């Protein structure tokens, strides 16, 4: 599993769980979760004139 | 106008991850039906205002 | 000059049963140096770029 796999599981199933224990004040993740990226370029949309 | 599936997915959870934040929370529940409503209960430790 | 640089974030898509974030951003290449930017194009009155 890779750093994005990780801190994604980390955030889903861990974060909120691990927020329950009694006296837990402030959890702060140094990861973030999966997401649908779009990287775009625009040398191809000018092409294309959008 | 929303299945029980899309108000759980896209409402109950979305609010609940921050209402697991509260403090002096005793545990929390949600609810979701056809009718296109979403209850969320949270109840406190006793002695809580 | 503002969607060159940051990045966008335009609704969610469920990826496995979540919620998850859909962002739309410049490529890393394209956004990179001085250069970059500043070979952004516009179309004007004219055909010409």
């Amino acid at each position: 599993y890779s750093e994005v796999d990780l801190s994604d599981y980390l955030v889903r199933n861990v974060v909120e769980e691990l927020k329950r224990v009694e006296g837990v004040g402030k959890v702060q993740s140094f990861g973030a979760e999966k997401a649908m990226r779009i990287w775009v370029d625009p040398n191809k949309l000018v092409s294309y004139g959008l | 106008g929303a299945t029980a599936k899309t108000i759980n997915d896209s409402v109950v959870t979305l609010i609940e991850r921050e209402l697991s934040g509260v403090k002096n929370l005793l545990y929390y529940s949600a609810t979701t039906d056809t009718s296109g409503t979403a209850e969320i209960t949270a109840t406190f430790k006793p002695g809580t205002d | 000059i503002s969607t060159s640089m940051g990045s966008m974030y335009i609704n969610d898509f469920p990826n496995q049963g979540r919620m998850q974030q859909v962002i739309v951003q410049v490529e890393a290449k394209s956004r990179m140096q001085l250069k970059d930017i500043l070979n952004l194009k516009v179309m004007g009155s004219s055909g010409q770029l």
